[PDB]
């Protein structure tokens, strides 16, 4: 899930989008 | 797991501003 | 629409909080 | 909604609450 | 009582950088 | 209080030590 | 003393929304 | 005091409400 | 002025994030 | 300037990408 | 360069703050 | 830069007054 995604090594924005409704 | 707890918080406040009028589904 | 949008940057911040490990879905 | 329902009038924790997932 | 609320939350994060080691007590 | 004094009229960075501990 | 720093920000933001109406005493 | 007992280890809300007035 | 300073705020955490790596420059 | 700009209206994230450096 | 993204954010905060009607330059 | 310089060791306030224009 997100925070093991992008807490350890950082997320672009784009990425970020995937959990968008 | 306060780090991840600190990130949890500003990965909302992205998704925020990045998804919207869609919105978000948000789980850890 | 301003407001609306300072306010929803809130209103995710304490879902954050309140929901805790369940997490949340956000839609305006 | 969420911004209907919290952004004019105050909501509770309590009502947040059922955002929740 | 939101627009109060909103601000609230902005007094608080101003007073924690203002007062540092200090800290402070909030009260609405 | 701080909400009556702050949040209509805009407060200083001085006016808000006040309330330091 | 920099993570200390951003915890204090996230703890007296949690504080707000949790103490309410009752505030609060924060000192690190 | 909270930094030495939140800031290592997480609270959790119930523990940050000893600190509310 | 109140209301323009809590909207300042929120502006600069999106200029942070929308302009990543390249930086910004606020001025109100 | 900014203030002006997106505090009365609503600017979206590419008008704030003027901004940007 | 997530704790560094993460310490950004509140720098951009502190700067808004301190600097009033100034303003300021951020750039990592 | 700013984030070498303030996101290791701890920055004052008045250091940070340097990024003001
Ligand atoms: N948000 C993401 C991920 C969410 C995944 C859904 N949650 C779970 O699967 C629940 C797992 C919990 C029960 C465990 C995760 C970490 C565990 C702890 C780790 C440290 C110790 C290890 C030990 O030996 C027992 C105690 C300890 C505290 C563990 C307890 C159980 C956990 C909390 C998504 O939505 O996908
Ligand atoms: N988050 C909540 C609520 C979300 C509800 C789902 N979205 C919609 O139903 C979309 C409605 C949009 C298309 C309209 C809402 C407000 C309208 C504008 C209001 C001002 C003027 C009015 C006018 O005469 C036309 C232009 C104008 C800008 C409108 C455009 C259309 C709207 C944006 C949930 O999830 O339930
Ligand atoms: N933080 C500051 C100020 C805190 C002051 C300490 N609190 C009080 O004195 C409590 C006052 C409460 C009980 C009332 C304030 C506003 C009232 C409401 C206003 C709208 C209507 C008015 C009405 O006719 C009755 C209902 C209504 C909702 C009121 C209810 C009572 C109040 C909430 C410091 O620390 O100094
Ligand atoms: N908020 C909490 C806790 C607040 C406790 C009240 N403050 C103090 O007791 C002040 C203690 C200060 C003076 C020291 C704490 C950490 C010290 C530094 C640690 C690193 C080095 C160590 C060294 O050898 C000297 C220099 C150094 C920088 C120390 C300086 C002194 C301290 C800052 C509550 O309210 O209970
Ligand atoms: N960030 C933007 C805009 C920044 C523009 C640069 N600043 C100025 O041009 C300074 C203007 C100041 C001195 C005035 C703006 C608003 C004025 C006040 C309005 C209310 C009353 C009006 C009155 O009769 C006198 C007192 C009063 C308080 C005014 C004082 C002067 C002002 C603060 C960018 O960078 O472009
Ligand atoms: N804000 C401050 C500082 C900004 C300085 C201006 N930017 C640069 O000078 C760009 C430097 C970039 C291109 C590199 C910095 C860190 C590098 C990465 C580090 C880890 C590995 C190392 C490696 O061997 C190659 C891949 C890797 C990902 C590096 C890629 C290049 C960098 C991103 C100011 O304004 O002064
Ligand atoms: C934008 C953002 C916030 C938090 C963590 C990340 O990896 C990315
Ligand atoms: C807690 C909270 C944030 C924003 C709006 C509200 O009504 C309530
Ligand atoms: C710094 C600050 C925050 C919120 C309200 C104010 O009047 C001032
Ligand atoms: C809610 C919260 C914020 C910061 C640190 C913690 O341990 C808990
Ligand atoms: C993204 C954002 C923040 C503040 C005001 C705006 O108009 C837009
Ligand atoms: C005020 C502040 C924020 C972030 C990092 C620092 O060193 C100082
Ligand atoms: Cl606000
Ligand atoms: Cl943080
Ligand atoms: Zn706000
Ligand atoms: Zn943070």
């Amino acid at each position: 899930g997100i925070v093991e995604q992008c807490c350890t090594s950082i997320c672009s924005l784009y990425q970020l989008e995937n959990y968008c409704n | 797991f306060v780090n991840q707890h600190l990130c949890g918080s500003h990965l909302v406040e992205a998704l925020y501003l990045v998804c919207g009028e869609r919105g978000f589904f948000y789980t850890p």
